[PDB]
Order: structure tokens, then C-alpha cells, then sequence
């Protein structure tokens, strides 16, 4: 039960925004100017780490 | 707390403080000719932009404010107020004339006609951009037609790439055969400049300054006096803009003639080459350590 | 005039074409680099020219090797159409100087030198800006060169080594050191080779050509600061394991 | 207030209609407007002080 | 072996950028305007912590 719960929580954590405009990298890449996309990607990277 | 029990405690660290300061700069006496770049009374078209190389001179950027009536700088890798301290290897100056509403396209990671067909900047650009209005010089009542820009191109340009070829752009399967017929165009349009347009449609003069960081011996930087060289003492040092503190000693390392710096595992500088005398020096941190206090109870 | 014929063969590069990636001193460390390198154990073309479409592709970069001594080889040409409608490079060497120009040359099918007029190379050049003059590059011996361009910057590396009597490329490691970086800022697709012909007279030459690719390398620095060993991380599983374990 | 729907939008021509200096966008970037696809567009216009 | 590896990893970690323009404090201080240098110093501080 503990192992399954931990893995499920880890998977569920991928849908958080962490202060960015979206939780999907493709949307950020397709909607934002390239030098302005790093400030949004960094938040997601830090949260997932 | 105001009371201490019996034991041994770790409080702080001791360090030796620097005594003086050392500045070492190369032998440069000339003055960089920024005046010739500005007021050239003739600016090239955007599709064929001029490029000038500046090297082996002393650069005083504060005088640039007296040459053109611009409002402010726009720098990306550095700050305008710190330009008088850094020392570079080469400087590049590009100049051209564009429209008012295209000035936002001269920036890293931009898209548009000028960005992808005329002038492209790298995504890791380090430099400054200056632009100012030139309506009183580049406008005519009938309409100026000496400034041109490219409209059609097969593929997007690469950073710092220029195109000069004049041909007939083909938009169909049949060959153009050198005639501007159907599906065949001339890829060079001309700005129509009049003094009665709005601010967004008036001509603007643009100068881009590009800098090169220290990888080779430096050649361009500002007027900083150079002091003597002291050794075997804890001192502040400044070698070509690289600042630090420590002890400078003789070096037994065998630097290759094209090398200028030495790094360690932590990727910090530990060997340097003197700009004036081609001599290798080693840098070590000044003495330091930790202090512990042993006491019985304050009672 | 067309008076040159060429023949081709294939051979193995072993482990050649390593250069210092930066002008930074290091010693007794293992470093990881990502750059354009010549892959280990790759095809390299052996060209024999005797007296022809020597407009070979440039691709990302070029590795050139020559084991001759008669100094019959000198200079190179770079471009995308080799015509007067586009600018092109004119690197030319002689016994005293090297001259590099970027103009719109009207090149010939088979360019060479009369020996000493370039009238057989290009008909004329009219519009250009970039010119440069310096000390010539070329100075039982093997000469290795690397040419590339990134972000409008043309970079050249070179090395000269002594070689014994051998019919193939040697075994071992020999690093290359940078010489020249220039602000080229043009489009390069094809390149060319130049030879000098005395008057004409029969001539023979041979050289090795290879192409660079983006690769990751693990280099080893000895206590004196020289590169003595390298590992290519995309050659076989063992090399990948070595790179991962550092 | 005007509603825009069921059409192909080419924003790069807007620069030829008014002598403005630059866009001011919040959720997107001006240079990426030619790739995104929306459901409806609304345009509001008025006159104010400087 | 474990102690040596941990200490070596800790030392090696000092050469990361963590999204800043450089991993050397002196370069940031000498190249940047003083109120603009904090946004770069903070990233390094957080990564090292
Ligand atoms: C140089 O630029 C200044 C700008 O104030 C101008 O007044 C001056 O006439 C110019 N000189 C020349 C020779 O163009
Ligand atoms: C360079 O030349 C090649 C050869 O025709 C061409 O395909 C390409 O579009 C040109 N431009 C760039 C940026 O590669
Ligand atoms: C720099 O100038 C000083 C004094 O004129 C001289 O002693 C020194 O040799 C010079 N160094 C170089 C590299 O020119
Ligand atoms: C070189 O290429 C040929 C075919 O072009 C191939 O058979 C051979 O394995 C390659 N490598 C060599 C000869 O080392
Ligand atoms: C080599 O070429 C340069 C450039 O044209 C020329 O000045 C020089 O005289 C040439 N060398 C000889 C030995 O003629
Ligand atoms: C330079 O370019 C112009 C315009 O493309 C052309 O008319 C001229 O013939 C070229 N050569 C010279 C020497 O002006
Ligand atoms: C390193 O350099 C020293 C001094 O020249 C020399 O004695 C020694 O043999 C060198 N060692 C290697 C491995 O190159
Ligand atoms: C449309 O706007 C342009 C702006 O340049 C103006 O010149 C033109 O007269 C306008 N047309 C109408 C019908 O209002």
C-alpha cells in the first residue's frame, strides 16, 4: 500500500503549475517568446526536482 | 544567552585582511573612433548593413552621449554604467536605418521580416542597441526612395549573416526566366518616407555594438591607471577586469603561448598571465582557520 | 582550362582529429566536452589528383590531412554557388604571406596558379568589404587541419607532426591548436582545393578528407597540461559506460 | 465592441493600418500570434487622455 | 569511499550556474548594475543551500 501510494502521488504531482501560466511545456513553448519561456520552465523544473 | 555551561564551543573563523590594491592593464594609448561611427551623414540599407571592427584602443563610452540625440541605451549582457571597467577582445559596430515600428525586432529571439530576412541576432547576444529618430534627415516632401529591405526569401537567415544577391523570387512552378511576371517578384521593396507620417512610420537610425569576452589577450577597454606588481602578500588584484584577493607567487606551470588563464576542479581561476610582462603567476587564498573557545561554567 | 583528373579511395581514420576546445590551462583532470569532432573509426576519403568536379561539400566542418613535402598544395576556396552572384572565400598561401578575401569572384571550373597570377582562378571581383593579410599557415611529415564556421565566425585549427614510413594514418593521439578566427558571416555549402602548376608540367598530389559531426568527448590532461587520451561516448556500449562512470 | 469569428487572421498586416509603436500583450507574445488558434476574438475601441 | 565521494561531489557542485549568467560572484558584481545583481546572486545562494 505504501509503495503504490507513493508512486501514485509522484505521478499526480505532474499536473501542478508551481506559479507558471500552465503545466504543459508545449503550451508554454508555443505561446511565448523564446527568451521569455525560460522563466516559466524553471519553475516547473524546480518543483519537479 | 547570558550564561555559559562547561564545555567547548565553535564560535567563528579567523582570516588575514588585504593590505593594498593592484591594477594591471595592457599598453594602450590610442582612442577608439566612435565619432566616425556616429554622424556619418550616410547610413546603409538594412538588407546591406555596414560592419566596423574596433580593436587596440582605449574606449570611453561616456562621450557617446554627446554624438547622437538618443534617449537611453538598451544592453543585454551587461549594464551601461559598468562599461568603463570591463576589458574586451574585439568590438563590432553595425549601423542601418529602419522604420519606427520595427525597432522591437532588433533583440534576441525575435520574429518578423527584418529579424528573419535582413538582420538576425543570436539568442546569447552580449552587447547594446542604440536607436534614434532621423525624420529631419531621411525624409523628403516627395518621398525618399534610397532605403530598401528584402521581402521574400526561401529560408530564414542565420545570426550575423548578410545577403546581397538580387534575383527574381519565384512563387510558382514555372521558372521566372528573369522577368517579373505572374508568381515572380523582385525581393527588394523601398521605404516611402514622408515628413507627415506618424511616429511609427518615420525613419530611425540604429547602431548595434557587439562585445567579445576574454578568451584571447584583451585589446579594448577604458582608462584605468596601472600600478606596480607586488608579490608574497595578501592583496587585492585586478587583472584585465578579473578581480579578486589573495597571494601572488611565481608559477612553474608551462602555459602554452595561446593560453591566458588557469582553472581548477571547482572552476575558479588559480593561474594568471600578467598583461604587460608575459609572466605566469599563481594565486592562493590568504591564511584562514577556525576558532574554538574552551571554558568552565560562568558560575 | 581543364587539365586535372581525380581518383578516389576509402580508408580508416582510427583516432585522429582532436583539438583543444578552449584557451584554458588544465592539468591532471578529466574533462567532458560537446563540440564538432571527427568520429573515431570513420570513413575518410583518399583523393589522388594527377595532371574533375572537386567542388566537394562542406557540411558542418572539414578535416584535411596531407603527407606530402613538395609544397604543391596551397590555399582553399569556399562558397555556396562559386559564381559572381554570391560572395566567396579566397584563402591563398605562398612562401611569405596569407591573403584572405571575401568577394564575389567569378570562379573557373578548374582553378590553379600559373607560377604567380590568379587569373585562372577568377575572372574578376568587384564588390566586397572583407580583406585580411597575415603570416602563412603552412610551414616524412603530416599536416592536419580543421575548418568550421559557427554564428558567422570562421575558425581554423592546425597541427604538424613527424611521421615514419607508413602507408596509412598512424596510431596514437596528437592534439590540434587554434590559429585563426574571423568574422566571415556568409553562407558556405561547398569548398575547393587549389594547386600550383609550373610552365605546363605533369603534377601529382594526394590528400585525405573527412567530415565532422556534433559529438561528446571525454579528454584526459596529464600533469603537464597536454591532451594524451580521449574517449568517444557514442562509439560502442563500453565507451558509453566509461563516459557515464567518468 | 466587435466580434471576430470564422476567418483567417493575419496579424502582421495590422502594422500597416495605424502608426503605433509596439504591441502590449499579456498572456501571449506578439510574434507567436500567427500560430495559435482561438475560438472567438473581441475588439474594443475608444479614445482617452494621454 | 562514501565519505570521499560525498565531499568531492559537494566541491564539484560549486561550478553550476543554477540559471544565472555565471557561476562566479566577482563577474556578476563587476558586470551588472548593483540593484540588478541580487536577482542573479539569489539563484546561486539557493542552489548552494
Ligand atoms: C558629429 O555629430 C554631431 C552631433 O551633435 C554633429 O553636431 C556634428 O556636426 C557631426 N560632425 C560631422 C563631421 O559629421
Ligand atoms: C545557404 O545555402 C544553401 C544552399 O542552397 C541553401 O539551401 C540555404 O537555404 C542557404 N541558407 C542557409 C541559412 O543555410
Ligand atoms: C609596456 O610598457 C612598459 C613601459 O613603457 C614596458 O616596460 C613594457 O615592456 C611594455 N609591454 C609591452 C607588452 O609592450
Ligand atoms: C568506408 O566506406 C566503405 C564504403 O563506402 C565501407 O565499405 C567501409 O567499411 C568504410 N570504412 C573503412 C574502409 O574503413
Ligand atoms: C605572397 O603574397 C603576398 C600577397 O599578395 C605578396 O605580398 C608577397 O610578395 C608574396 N610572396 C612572394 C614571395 O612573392
Ligand atoms: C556592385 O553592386 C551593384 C549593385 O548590385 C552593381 O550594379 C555593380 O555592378 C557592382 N559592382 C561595382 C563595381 O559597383
Ligand atoms: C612533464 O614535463 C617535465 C618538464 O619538461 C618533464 O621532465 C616530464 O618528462 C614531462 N612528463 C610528461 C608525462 O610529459
Ligand atoms: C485606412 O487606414 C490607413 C492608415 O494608413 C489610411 O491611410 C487610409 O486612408 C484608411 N482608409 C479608410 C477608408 O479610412
Amino acid at each position: 500500500n505504501h509503495n503504490a501510494q507513493a508512486l501514485n502521488t509522484l505521478v499526480k504531482q505532474l499536473s501542478s503549475k508551481f506559479g507558471a501560466i500552465s503545466s504543459v511545456l508545449n503550451d508554454i513553448l508555443s505561446r511565448l517568446d523564446p527568451p521569455e519561456a525560460e522563466v516559466q520552465i524553471d519553475r516547473l523544473i524546480t518543483g519537479r526536482l | 544567552s547570558f550564561t555559559v555551561e562547561k564545555g567547548i564551543y565553535q564560535t567563528s573563523n579567523f582570516r588575514v585582511q588585504p593590505t593594498e590594491s593592484i591594477v594591471r592593464f595592457p599598453n594602450i594609448t590610442n582612442l577608439c573612433p566612435f565619432h566616425e561611427v556616429f554622424n556619418a551623414t550616410t547610413f546603409a540599407s538594412v538588407y546591406a548593413w555596414n560592419r566596423k571592427r574596433i580593436s587596440n584602443c582605449v574606449a570611453d563610452y561616456s562621450v557617446i552621449y554627446n554624438f547622437a540625440p538618443f534617449f537611453a541605451f538598451k544592453c543585454y549582457g551587461v549594464s551601461p554604467t559598468k562599461l568603463n571597467d570591463l576589458c574586451f577582445t574585439n568590438v563590432y559596430a553595425d549601423s542601418f536605418v529602419i522604420r519606427g515600428n520595427e525597432v522591437s525586432q532588433i533583440a534576441p529571439g525575435q520574429t518578423g521580416n527584418i529579424a528573419d530576412y535582413n538582420y538576425k541576432l543570436p539568442d546569447d547576444f552580449t552587447g547594446c542597441v542604440i536607436a534614434w529618430n532621423s525624420n529631419k534627415l531621411d525624409s523628403k516632401p516627395s518621398g525618399n526612395y534610397n532605403y530598401l529591405y528584402r521581402l521574400f526569401r526561401k529560408s530564414k537567415l542565420k545570426p550575423f549573416e548578410r545577403d546581397i544577391s538580387t534575383e527574381i523570387y519565384q512563387a510558382g512552378n514555372k521558372p521566372c526566366n528573369g522577368v517579373a511576371g505572374s508568381n515572380c517578384y523582385s525581393p527588394l521593396q523601398s521605404y516611402g518616407f514622408r515628413p507627415t507620417y506618424g511616429v511609427g512610420h518615420q525613419p530611425y537610425r540604429v547602431v548595434v555594438l557587439s562585445f567579445e569576452l576574454l578568451h584571447a589577450p584583451a585589446t579594448v577597454c577604458g582608462p584605468k591607471k596601472s600600478t606596480n606588481l607586488v608579490k608574497n602578500k595578501c592583496v587585492n588584484f585586478n587583472f584585465n577586469g578579473l578581480t579578486g584577493t589573495g597571494v601572488l607567487t611565481e608559477s612553474n606551470k608551462k602555459f602554452l603561448p595561446f593560453q591566458q588563464f588557469g582553472r581548477d576542479i571547482a572552476d575558479t581561476t588559480d593561474a594568471v598571465r600578467d598583461p604587460q610582462t608575459l609572466e605566469i603567476l599563481d594565486i592562493t587564498p590568504c591564511s584562514f582557520g577556525g576558532v574554538s573557545v574552551i571554558t568552565p561554567g560562568t558560575n | 582550362v581543364n587539365l586535372i583528373t581525380r581518383t578516389q579511395s576509402y580508408t580508416n581514420s582510427f583516432t585522429r582529429g582532436v583539438y583543444y576546445p578552449d584557451k584554458v590551462f588544465r592539468s591532471s583532470v578529466l574533462h567532458s566536452t560537446q563540440d564538432l569532432f571527427l568520429p573515431f573509426f570513420s570513413n575518410v576519403t583518399w583523393f589522388h589528383a594527377i595532371h574533375d568536379n572537386p567542388a566537394l561539400p562542406f557540411n558542418d566542418g572539414v578535416y584535411f590531412a596531407s603527407t606530402e613535402k613538395s609544397n604543391i598544395i596551397r590555399g582553399w576556396i569556399f562558397g555556396t554557388t562559386l559564381d559572381s552572384k554570391t560572395q566567396s572565400l579566397l584563402i591563398v598561401n605562398n612562401a611569405t604571406n596569407v591573403v584572405i578575401k571575401v568577394c564575389e569572384f567569378q570562379f573557373c571550373n578548374d582553378p590553379f596558379l600559373d607560377v604567380e597570377s590568379e587569373f585562372r582562378v577568377y575572372s574578376s571581383a568587384n564588390n566586397c568589404t572583407f580583406e585580411y593579410v597575415s603570416q602563412p599557415f603552412l610551414m616524412k611529415n603530416l599536416r592536419e587541419f580543421v575548418f568550421k564556421n559557427i554564428d558567422g565566425y570562421f575558425k581554423i585549427y592546425s597541427k604538424h607532426t613527424p611521421i615514419n614510413l607508413e602507408r596509412d594514418l598512424p596510431q596514437g593521439f596528437s592534439a590540434l591548436e587554434p590559429l585563426v578566427d574571423l568574422p566571415i558571416g556568409i553562407n558556405i555549402t561547398r569548398f575547393q582545393t587549389l594547386l600550383a602548376l609550373h610552365r605546363w608540367t605533369a603534377g601529382a598530389a594526394a590528400y585525405y578528407v573527412g567530415y565532422l559531426q556534433p559529438r561528446t568527448f571525454l579528454l584526459k590532461y596529464n600533469e603537464n597540461g597536454t591532451i594524451t587520451d580521449a574517449v568517444d561516448c557514442a562509439l560502442d556500449p563500453l565507451s558509453e559506460t566509461k563516459c557515464t562512470l567518468k
